[PDB]
């Protein structure tokens, strides 16, 4: 019951050496051979083992003035931090073969700080060509401190240092319990003991493990510090990603706001305080994460020169925006051609592209980067290694501060001025001549809470002991997520002569806060993308059947990495870790619904599939498409321009069964 | 003594059409011809009335949505109402003759929201050629809503629904009385309660119904959204007549201001609390108007975005500056030709020059309109067609509130920031050789309070039998600035015989201290009074000038009972046509005082270079090589103004009768 696929000798072989860097992370075991490997390995030497002599001389000058010291904290917002995970990157990336790849891990792993690595060959298992279609383990089981509170990460510690349960039945009280050789800790979401601002209804959103892995392989997926070269025809559409990534992330927030009574992201000014805090209960091996009180001030002495970066960031845009035609960063940029997406969103990411470069440099402000440090509210950095961390200083923890939701909410808003110089499609764009949708029905639509466990043990520091029998997985962490039933959407289409078609279902909210229906008008940027296919339309009537289980852009669980180790005995590998590792998880497709049953609509559209013209298939497997991302709601709507026969609007409501809280899990007795 | 101009018989059933939409625009009668010949119009079937095709079909296509609907307010500054109102005007504009343009109207009258008929009727009846001619209704006859303070308006709201009055003398006590058979309702301004702070001293200029109504003329004579290609070479000169217009009227509005020992124009930042608040004493069908209190923060979550817009929108004008030579929406800019000039204008309006198209596209974002928005202090609209009202929303009510001068002197003080750039005028370039003027005489320049009445009836409403006879006769009777009449005489030795300008304007002598003013400081305060041509001839001569003759100023309108009156008698009144864009003659010196205050009057004599004939869009607009506001249109070097063909003349205002206005609206008493 979870999607498998076969695999051969060779296979398995190196997908245990790859697994084998995700165990024990913190420490190091002097009897494995990667270590044996490690220790000695000469990079100099090995000089003509890679695709790049000067990625390995570049990295030698840098291995030789020092890298960051071990158990330091690691962060890529950080200059001096990120160009060595950068030249560490290159280095994974230009081995000639698997092999020195596999050494250099082991040098690596061995030498060099452990977020350091982890982060730098992540990005390369996922980059590499040679290493397409391997299996890389959960965000959530590498680094699972950013992933839970003090309170669990203190009841594992406390366990650990005792060598087990003094006692079982007062264990018990705490929801720490001995299930057959695991220690399994029962985890709520941070409102179970703070609830200092409305935010905290949407812990189990925020703080889901999912979501929260999601923006971190989006991360990984390309980072912005990297050029996008190898992903080729998506080089010409990298800022179109960008925009779409989080217009469709802040429409699913949205989402989950309205249905606890919340509505719209509030605005906010470097000028002035920001009004809700945030008070993270994470713990870092060497300090706590840094709070925002409510009511911080943004402009206080620290940030002046920050934000005066800042606000002149924003401002420029605001001057493309006034001129429509203009000359930046080596290009003529005319913001009535669509294409601009692409300019518009490499700008506000500051990423590679923007210049036309392969890395990032140290001079080329980021805009994301200065904002989420500010917003972060840390003091100063100590040093070059040595800063508090905050939120937003990983992707792994990001989604946890409303305030990213706030930054990014604005910088969409900002595209979305551009997208106003764009004109609306016209009927004929859209009409689908001799096609008329005629009906649409959906199953039930019901959310529940429901109980999951990951392996946490990286957490955890063992014994020479323990390292050598190879007893390092003992430590789970059960939370109650987010889920939803499977359901079919039925539609009904009419159409005179047989035809290819593409079919697309999105989702949206029905009402504003007072209750009024939704204008196309104000609120196209509010539909959330479900779903595409395409369908072989005959003559007369048509019987569309489509199931959740089923949609295109989301994916399953991931499978924990013992349960891959068991897989990789039988020759089988879990088919959504894969090549959908980077999609929203399936249990978090629909935003929790009411007792009573909250109001959404389903927009379906179809239209015809003519050949395929424009295709992606380097990054995504997503855009087998001439079209616009979020086509055809990618640009301001007019009502009555828009409508045509091949769209199907559908009132539908989401349910909520069994327990509201997700705290009504973890009780005792 | 009103000016009169003869008119024949086919201009008297042509002008009683068009008068004839502007009654009752509140209401619809089943039995107006109007009502008849919409009835009849088939809009479908009528590309032929069209000489743009584009313009009729790009009307269909909103038109089978369908537009604003009547009732709600309406106002040029939000973008779907916009787009509207100017397909409205297309098709006003490219009727093929007259028949065309008066069905098209009426089909408007009846099946469109009222204010926007009216906006689009008023531009289009200036702006079609075949129409030039014809006389409109005083702006505040057409929207009393707009001129009228919600008392009066409820007391005549109150007499309408009591079908007349109860007992007179209760009605006398409350200012209302019959005369001849109509309604007339006294109005004073209003009180601290509406203007929470000085600013109240001033109120009979700015709640003034002239001044408000030529605000108005003077942007339908050329809207922002329009090019300004019907006008010809005027177009290379658009914007140098957007800064002169509104350096002109603060000059106006500084005056009045130093009578009533007021400083100077406050300025204000987007990032600070605005000091003079005003609460709009004015309700749409759904909405008070906005109040902005005093002390209102300008900076705060619902304008954040605004804020930030305006703000860039200003510091890139200090770039440009900066610079001096700047890649600007086409060309290079350089700011020492006048091709500056115009682009600064254009630069500050976002008018539809400024991108060379013919009118202004859904997504070019104007500073004046933000600048409004921010100020106006109302909450975000409701929807596209559903915006809560401010006094900022519209031309009809802009002058009521103080913000406004403040934003347009903010906007000054940056063209003149340009125009620190721009060369000084030499002194042979002002001498005037062979000729001085010896001394100026004139008359006692006095002002007063008198009585003005307006038809207020289309803010009243009326059954379905009384609107079968244009029903009318509720008037508002309000005390109004004037003046008396007076002569300038300009006495002068000439060596030459030519045709010579003679130029006056009125500016500050002492500042709020009590010092002298001094040119460099004072050049922007000036407003012009007067522009002639006249032949001079060697010797001692002397030209006299009057009053009543000034060319920037015109005559009270005529309500439309007389002008009906006037048309049985093949008459029509001149400075309702001919410059209905001019400042009302009433206002043209500030209120004095009984000791007289002290002003300055410039009287400048230059040559004259004959110029081409035209027919521009505005009186402003003299047959003149010379700049606008010349020599008073840049900044001065002191020492060259001594020439003997200028003359600086000291002079006192005073004033006579009542000193305050509500005196005159008491019953039991009578004024002086
Ligand atoms: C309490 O607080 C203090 C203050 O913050 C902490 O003190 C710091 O501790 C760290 C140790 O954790 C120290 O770093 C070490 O410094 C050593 C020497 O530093 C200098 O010398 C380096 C070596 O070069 C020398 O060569 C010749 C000798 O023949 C001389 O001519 C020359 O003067 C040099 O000194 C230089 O390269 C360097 O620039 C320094 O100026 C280092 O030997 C040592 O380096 C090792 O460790 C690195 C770990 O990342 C690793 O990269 C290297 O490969 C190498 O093996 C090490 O970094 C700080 O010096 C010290 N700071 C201060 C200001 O004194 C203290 O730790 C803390 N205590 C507790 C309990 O928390």
């Amino acid at each position: 019951t979870i999607k498998t696929k076969n695999v051969d000798a060779v296979f398995v072989e190196k997908q245990k050496k790859i697994l084998s860097f995700f165990q024990d992370v913190s420490q190091l075991n002097t009897d494995d051979e990667y270590y044996k490997i490690g220790k000695d390995y000469d990079i100099e030497m090995n000089m003509d083992n890679y695709t790049n002599k000067k990625a390995v001389e570049e990295f030698l000058k840098m291995y030789r003035t020092g890298f960051m010291p071990k158990n330091l904290e690691f962060s890529v917002f950080y200059d001096k931090m990120r160009d060595e995970a950068i030249a560490l990157f290159h280095l994974f990336y230009y081995a000639k073969d698997f092999e020195t790849f596999y050494k250099t891990a082991c040098f690596a792993r061995v030498h060099l700080n452990q977020g350091q690595f982890l982060y730098a060959f992540y990005i390369a298992v996922i980059q590499r060509s040679d290493c397409h279609g391997f299996v890389v383990p959960a965000p959530y089981e590498v680094y699972p401190k950013m992933f839970m509170n003090m309170e669990v990460l203190q009841k594992i510690y406390v366990t650990k240092m005792q060598d087990g349960l003094i006692n079982p039945e007062a264990a018990a009280k705490y929801g720490i319990h001995k299930e057959n050789d695991y220690f399994v800790y029962k985890a709520n979401y941070s409102n179970a003991v703070l609830y200092n601002n409305e935010e905290q209804r949407l812990t189990y959103f925020t703080e889901d493990i999912g979501m929260n892995a999601y923006y971190y392989y989006f991360h990984s997926h390309l980072p912005f510090w990297w050029t996008s070269e190898k992903y080729g025809a998506l080089k010409e559409r990298r800022g179109e990603v960008y925009f779409y990534f989080y217009q469709q992330l802040l429409a699913r927030y949205y989402f989950e706001r309205l249905t606890n009574g919340l509505g719209k992201i509030p605005e906010f000014s470097w000028y002035s305080p920001i009004k809700t805090g945030y008070y993270p209960l994470m713990l870092t091996k060497f300090t706590p994460f840094a709070q925002r009180p409510d009511y911080y001030n943004l402009h206080t002495e620290e940030n002046y020169e920050r934000v005066r970066f800042l606000d002149t960031y924003e401002k420029t845009f605001v001057q493309f925006l006034q001129k429509d035609h203009f000359e930046a960063f080596g290009q003529k940029i005319d913001f009535h051609d669509p294409k601009a997406i692409n300019f518009v969103g490499n700008y506000w990411q500051d990423n590679a592209d923007l210049y036309g470069e392969e890395v990032t440099k140290d001079y080329q402000r980021s805009y994301e980067v200065f904002a989420r440090r500010v917003l972060g509210a840390a003091p100063m950095p100590f040093d070059k290694y040595t800063f508090m961390p905050s939120a937003m200083d990983f992707y792994q923890t990001s989604l946890r501060d409303p305030a990213f939701y706030q930054l990014y909410n604005r910088i969409v808003e900002y595209i979305v001025e551009f997208k106003q110089y764009l004109k609306p499609y016209t009927q004929d764009k859209l009409y689908f001549d001799g096609v008329k949708i005629t009906d649409v029905k959906v199953d039930k639509l019901t959310t529940f809470f429901e109980n999951f466990e990951f392996d946490a043990s990286n957490s955890v520091y063992f014994s020479k002991e323990e390292i050598k029998n190879n007893h390092v997985h003992d430590v789970k962490v059960r939370q109650p997520r987010l889920n939803h039933s499977p359901f079919n959407v039925n539609i009904e289409v009419d159409s005179n002569v047989a035809s290819d078609a593409v079919v697309k279902i999105f989702l949206a909210p029905k009402y504003d806060d007072n209750g009024i229906p939704l204008t196309l008008e104000d609120n196209w940027m509010k539909f959330f993308e479900l779903d595409w296919f395409t369908t072989k339309l005959t003559a007369g009537q048509n019987k569309i059947i489509r199931n959740s289980n089923e949609f295109v852009i989301f994916k399953e669980d991931s499978v924990p990495m013992t349960e891959i180790m068991k897989m990789l005995d039988e020759g089988k590998v879990p088919f959504d870790m894969s090549e959908e590792f980077c999609y929203m998880p399936k249990r978090l497709m629909l935003p929790r619904g009411t007792e009573g049953g909250f109001p959404f609509q389903l927009f379906v559209f179809v239209y015809p599939f003519d050949n395929k013209g424009k295709d992606l298939a380097p990054f995504e497997s997503f855009v087998l498409d001439n079209k616009p991302l979020g086509f055809p709601l990618d640009r301001p709507v007019v009502d009555a321009l828009f409508k045509v026969p091949n769209m199907y609007f559908k009132d539908i409501f989401i349910y909520h069964e069994g327990e509201r809280f997700p705290y009504k899990f973890n009780i005792p007795s | 003594e009103f000016k009169t101009t003869p008119v024949d018989a086919a201009f008297v059933e042509k002008q009683k059409k068009i008068l004839s939409l502007f009654y009752n625009v509140n209401e619809i009668s089943y039995e107006a011809e109007y009502y008849k010949v919409a009835q009849d119009f088939n809009i479908e079937a009528s590309k032929d009335c069209y000489t743009n095709m584009k313009a009729y079909e790009n009307f269909m296509m909103m038109y089978k949505v369908g537009f604003l609907p009547k009732n709600l307010e309406f106002s040029i500054f939000y973008e779907k109402m916009r787009e509207e109102a100017i397909a409205l005007f297309k098709l006003f504009y490219y009727a093929k003759d007259f028949e065309c343009f008066y069905k098209t109207a009426c089909y408007a009258r009846v099946y469109m929201n009222q204010g926007m008929f009216l906006y689009a009727y008023y531009i289009a009846i200036i702006q079609r050629s075949d129409t030039a001619s014809f006389v409109l209704p005083a702006p505040y006859e057409a929207y009393p809503q707009y001129f009228v303070n919600m008392e009066v308006k409820n007391k005549m709201d109150y007499v309408k629904m009591m079908d007349g009055c109860l007992d007179e003398k209760i009605c006398y006590n409350y200012g209302i009385i019959k005369e001849n058979e109509q309604f007339v309702m006294y109005a004073n301004y209003s009180n601290s309660l509406t203007y929470p702070n000085n600013e109240d001293r001033i109120a009979y200029l700015t709640e003034d119904v002239g001044l408000n109504a030529y605000y108005y003329y003077f942007h339908s004579h050329l809207p922002f959204w329009w090019n300004s290609g019907k006008y010809g070479a005027f177009k290379e000169r658009r914007g140098e007549i957007y800064f002169f217009f509104y350096q002109q009227l603060l000059a106006r509005y500084y005056m009045e201001r130093l009578t009533n020992g007021l400083g100077k124009i406050p300025e204000f930042s987007w990032y600070s609390p605005l000091r003079t608040g005003y609460l709009p004493p004015f309700n749409s069908f759904y909405y008070p108007f906005a109040q902005r209190s005093n002390d209102y923060e300008l900076h705060t979550e619902k304008n954040y975005e605004e804020i930030r817009f305006l703000d860039i929108y200003e510091k890139t004008f200090f770039q440009y500056l900066q610079q001096g030579h700047f890649k600007a929406f086409d060309k290079k800019i350089d700011l020492h030709s006048s091709k500056a000039v115009n682009f600064v204008g254009n630069y500050w309006q976002t008018n539809a020059d400024l991108f060379e198209e013919d009118f202004l596209q859904f997504y070019q974002r104007s500073y004046e309109v933000n600048a409004r928005r921010v100020l106006g202090a109302a909450p975000k609209p409701f929807n596209q067609y559903t915006f809560i009202p401010s006094a900022l929303d519209f031309y009809q009510t802009s002058a009521r509130d103080p913000a406004f001068y403040q934003l347009y002197k903010r906007i000054v003080q940056y063209i003149i920031e340009f125009k620190q750039y721009q060369v000084p005028y030499t002194q042979e370039a002002l001498h005037f050789v062979g000729l001085k003027i010896s001394d100026v005489k004139v008359d006692k320049m006095v002002t007063f309070f008198d009585h003005f009445d307006f038809d207020a009836f289309n803010t009243v409403y009326f059954s379905k039998e009384e609107l079968k006879s244009s029903p009318h006769g509720y008037k508002v009777r309000q005390p109004r600035l004037n003046h008396k009449p007076f002569t300038v005489t300009i006495d002068i030795k000439s060596d030459v015989a030519t045709n010579a300008v003679v130029k006056m304007f009125l500016g500050p002598k002492y500042d709020e201290n009590g010092f002298p003013f001094s040119l460099e400081d004072n050049w922007m305060n000036f407003y012009e009074l007067d522009w002639f041509v006249q032949k001079v001839n060697p010797g001692q001569s002397q030209i006299t000038r009057s009053s009543t003759d000034f060319a920037f100023f015109k005559e009270d309108s005529l309500p439309m009972a007389e002008i009906y009156k006037l048309l049985d008698q093949g008459k029509i009144p001149t400075d309702m046509f001919n410059s209905s864009d001019t400042m009302p003659s009433r206002l043209m010196l500030p209120k004095g005082t009984y000791d007289g205050f002290p002003f300055q009057l410039f009287v400048f004599v230059y040559p004259y270079e004959p110029t081409p004939k035209e027919s521009e869009p505005f009186k402003a607009v003299v047959p003149d090589n010379k700049p606008f506001g010349y020599p008073f249109d840049r900044p001065v070097l002191p020492q060259y103004f001594k020439q003997p063909n200028m003359f600086f003349k000291k002079v006192l205002v005073y004033h006579e009768g009542e000193l305050f206005p509500y005196l005159f609206n008491i019953p039991h008493y009578t004024p002086d």
